[PDB]
Formats: structure tokens, C-alpha cells, sequence
């Protein structure tokens, strides 16, 4: 088995070499890093109606074939995973406050 | 009486549809309340949740949302094609998932006055509106526990007019019904479980379940408690009894008209838990409040 | 920033009433409320496990919760306190985003070594309530003052002071 420790200051993104729970913090975990995409999805989420659920499958889907969003210990199940042909943790826009929805 | 509890056995199915039931709520949006949230039940997997708020006296159209226990989004709100009212639907995928419905006028922050909205929330019911048999089903929201409180004053021990406080001795009784405190009398072999010489906070700590811990709001120093007891019955009925000598700080002593002044001795007991958990429902007159004393009295 | 920055804590003090003044031992007893608010993400948590948006500590001072969490916290002390302070409604709220708040309602007897009763009864006194952070400046600093409620407060009836 292979286990790698992971921690990011802001969850911006760290790739893994291909030749799960959280130890602490409020992090909700899930080849080019989309930098400005954080900004566009941040501004789009604010002042939006009937879309906050939708932007995930709308824009963040183009990291496909690796969509294994944990979102908490509710899953608690490993994935064997499949490779079709021979060959970014965290940063999932969520909410924590209860008195005001601030993504 | 019938009994309730959690057991183990050393699945099948029920009819063809799970029990469906809906309720209503009149939510008031005012200057001091521009946001509201309401919690729900476990919602066993496969259950569907429907929500719909409409405005009665106006058309402010407050936005709706549906999140989990921790506030992670689960469902957003889309306005229907016909004018007014909103519709929200969500089907869960995991067992024992709590849902919190949010109503907020985040965009409508303009203040004019109080407004009333009718919110229809149902579980397992695909009904477009309330239709019929609304109160026959169970409540879908998590309801705050009801506790009855009674206070009696045996005597006014003293009044300190310079530091503006007064020492009073009396008795306090609390009574609620939390079935999670229940037990099967087969094991213990008795009909009552007793906790002695321990406050509600201590027994809550050593049981690890929420309890209606309280506090004398204006208490000075350590309250002297005796006969402190908690009785729990298998049916979930719990009672707390205490005989207290307490020195309460009174910041509303007005001795300008002495000795013709008339004072108000206020004994405030504040629940230490939020309103969404426990609320003082009614007042128990288990014995006379002022009480009878032999001989005259300063006050 | 490349340097380790001291944590920022906002502090607010309000005085409900002046319980008493002892002019011979030069002290005064005051009751009020103290609020602290900082943002330490190391206190954060994932609401998935606990299933709630707030973590609560009750009836325990900041030193005690720091001891039972083993992370630095802005423990304080009333500098001129005499005897044991009477604290109630003592609570600490922590949010997943790292926001932490401390609330306390205190009756405290503070020693006042600057009482000048030479002009009695025309003397005017300065009741100084000093709250010192028990941690060094490089760890926590009082950044700003929260006016969550009026400082002096309103009382019914007259008053000695």
C-alpha cells in the first residue's frame, strides 16, 4: 500500500506522481493547475440563484476520471480505480457557517 | 404504555412507500431577524425532502437553501415559472443525514417592516402544496425540548443596600421529557434513576447527552445548594430539584425614596442551552411563591 | 509574508456596575463582561465529524482549554486582581474557519494603588481595569477594541460614584 501525507496552506493544489480522510483543519478534500478559475468561481458563486450546486458539475468537471470527492467521513470506502489507456486536493467550494451562507 | 428504544437482534420492506408527512411554519422577518434556519430528522436513505416558501402579505421572495448538519450545501432554490412561491427538492444518498433549511433575504436587505412568510416543508411527500391531512403526520423539523420550571422563595435572607444585592433562599424545580435519558428497568431493577449532589452540568458531562443546565443570572459568589437531586424515569421524564441559598446582584435598587421606596427583587434563571435545544415552556406552582413566615419581616 | 506574524485578538470590556470601593485598602470591586475574539486556524475542525458549526467550551478559563487542547491561546489576567475572580457565563466558541470567541461575566476586586483621597470629598478618582495578555507579544497582541455594548452602562437610581 502507498500512503502520502498531505497539507496545503490554502488548498490551492498539489499534484501527485503517477508514473481518504483529513488529519485536521476544516479542509474538505475531493495536467495544468487552473489559477484564475478560483477567482471566477468565487465571484460567480456570490449573488447567484439556483446555481451554487450547479457550478461544481458545470466547471470543475474537467478534471474528470478522478472525481472521488470525499466531502467527509461519510464515504469511508476505498476505490480500486481503473486506467482506460496507458499513461488538486481540497479547494472544494463549500459552506461552514449556519447563520449566513458565505462560500 | 408502549416503549421505544434501540436494540440488536441475533430488513424486508414496509408497504410500497415510506410514510410521507408535511408541516407548515409562519416565519417572521424583521429588523432583528433577517435569517432563519430549521433542522430536520435523520431522513433514512431514499427519502425525499420538499420545501416551499411563499409570501402572504407582500412579495419579498426570500431565498431558500438546504444544507447538511455542518452547513455544506446540498440543495439550492429555483423559482417556479408561475409567479410567487419557491420550490426545493432533495433526495439523500447516505443514512442518518441531518438537513438544515435556510431562509434569507440576502439580496433583499432593504428594511421597511416586519413580514410574514408561509413555509411548507415535507418528507417523502411529492405533493405540490399542503393538500390535506397536514397535521396527521409527524413533525419534520427538530423541535426544541419543553421544560417546566418552578421557583419558590422560602424567605429573603438579607438585603445589602450599599453593594445593591440581596440573599434569598428557596427551591427550584425543573421537569422535562427527553426519551434519550430513558432506560429499561429490567437491568437496574428500579423505576427511577437518581443523581445526587451534582448539578445538571456535571450529570450532562458524565452522561454525555444534552440537558437543560441553568444558571442564576445575577448570582454573586458560589450558590449554596442542598437536596440537589435528579430523577429519571424509563419513559424519559426527568426532574431536577434544588434548595438554594443565593446572593443575587440587583442593579435596579432605587433607594431615592427611602424609607418609602418599593423595590423589585428579580430572581432570573437563565437556561444555559440555546432556544433551539430547550425552552422554558410553562411555570409549575408546586408550592406558594412568597411563603408564610412566623413573626414580622423587614421586607 | 515570510515572518511569523503575531495573532490578532480583539478585546472588549464593559462595566455593568461598580459593586463597591474600599478606600482604606485602596481597592474597588466591579462587575462587568469581557469578550475576546481571535482567528487561529489551528483551532479549526471539519464539521463533518462533529456535525455542528460551533465547538463549545464551558465553565473553563482559556488556560484550562489551552491545557486540554495543547495549542497556544490568548490567556489573559486582570493585572491588579485581588483574590479569586467570580466568573460566570464563561464560554469559548470555535468555528471551523478558525474564528474563536471567549465570553465571561466577571465580578472582580481590583487593587487600586493610585487612589488619592487628599481632596475628599471633592476628589476625582481613576478606576483602571487592566487586562494583561499572559502570552508574549510575538504570539498574540490586542489589535482593536470591540464596542459590543456601552462601557459605563445605565443604572436605575442614583450612585455613590
Amino acid at each position: 500500500v502507498q500512503h502520502f501525507t498531505g497539507y496545503i496552506e490554502d488548498g490551492r493544489g498539489i499534484f501527485y506522481s503517477l508514473p481518504m480522510q483529513n488529519t485536521g483543519g476544516n479542509l474538505d478534500p475531493l495536467e495544468i493547475d487552473p489559477a484564475v478559475s478560483l477567482g471566477q468561481v468565487l465571484e460567480k458563486a456570490l449573488a447567484s440563484e439556483n446555481d451554487l450546486i450547479s457550478e461544481l458539475t458545470a466547471v470543475a468537471d474537467r478534471i474528470f476520471l478522478g472525481w472521488d470527492d470525499d466531502g467527509g467521513k461519510g464515504y469511508s470506502a476505498s476505490l480500486e480505480f481503473t486506467i482506460p489507456r496507458d499513461g488538486f486536493a481540497g479547494s472544494t467550494i463549500t459552506n461552514q457557517r449556519l447563520d449566513k451562507f458565505q462560500p | 404504555t408502549y416503549t421505544t428504544g434501540s436494540f440488536q437482534l441475533i430488513l424486508a420492506s414496509l408497504e410500497i412507500k415510506p410514510e410521507a408527512h408535511v408541516q407548515e411554519l409562519e416565519i417572521r422577518l424583521d429588523k432583528d431577524t433577517r435569517y432563519l434556519t430549521q433542522h430536520t430528522r435523520n431522513l433514512q436513505p431514499g427519502d425525499t425532502f420538499h420545501a416551499l416558501v411563499e409570501p402572504i402579505g407582500e412579495a419579498p421572495l426570500p431565498r431558500l437553501r438546504l444544507t447538511d448538519s455542518g452547513g455544506k450545501p446540498l440543495a439550492f432554490g429555483l423559482i417556479d415559472q408561475p409567479g410567487e412561491s419557491v420550490e426545493l427538492n432533495y433526495t439523500c444518498d447516505q443514512d442518518i443525514c441531518e438537513l438544515v433549511v435556510h431562509v434569507d433575504g440576502t439580496d433583499g436587505q432593504k428594511d421597511s417592516g416586519e413580514a410574514v412568510y408561509r413555509l411548507l416543508v415535507g418528507i417523502n411527500a411529492p405533493n405540490l402544496r399542503e393538500s390535506g391531512q397536514t397535521p396527521v403526520g409527524s413533525s419534520v423539523f427538530l423541535e426544541s425540548d419543553l421544560v417546566t420550571v418552578g421557583l419558590a422563595v422560602d424567605q429573603i435572607v438579607g438585603v445589602d443596600q450599599r453593594s445593591e444585592n440581596f440573599s434569598v433562599v428557596g427551591t427550584l424545580k425543573l421537569s422535562w421529557h427527553d426519551p434519550k435519558l430513558g432506560f429499561s428497568p429490567d437491568q437496574c431493577g428500579c423505576t427511577v434513576k437518581s443523581f445526587e449532589d451534582a448539578s445538571i452540568r456535571a450529570v450532562a458531562g458524565e452522561i454525555n447527552l444534552p440537558l437543560p443546565s441553568f444558571s442564576f443570572y445575577n448570582q454573586q459568589g458560589n450558590r449554596w445548594s442542598q437536596n440537589q437531586v435528579i430523577f429519571v424515569t424509563p419513559d424519559g421524564r426527568a426532574s431536577y430539584f434544588e434548595r438554594f441559598t443565593v446572593t443575587l446582584q440587583a442593579p435596579d435598587f432605587d433607594f431615592l425614596a427611602y424609607p418609602f421606596d418599593r423595590q423589585k427583587f428579580s430572581i432570573k434563571v437563565d437556561l444555559a442551552v440555546p432556544t433551539n435545544m430547550f425552552i422554558f415552556n410553562e411555570i409549575e406552582r408546586f408550592q406558594q411563591v412568597v411563603g408564610d413566615q412566623l413573626g414580622e419581616e423587614e421586607w
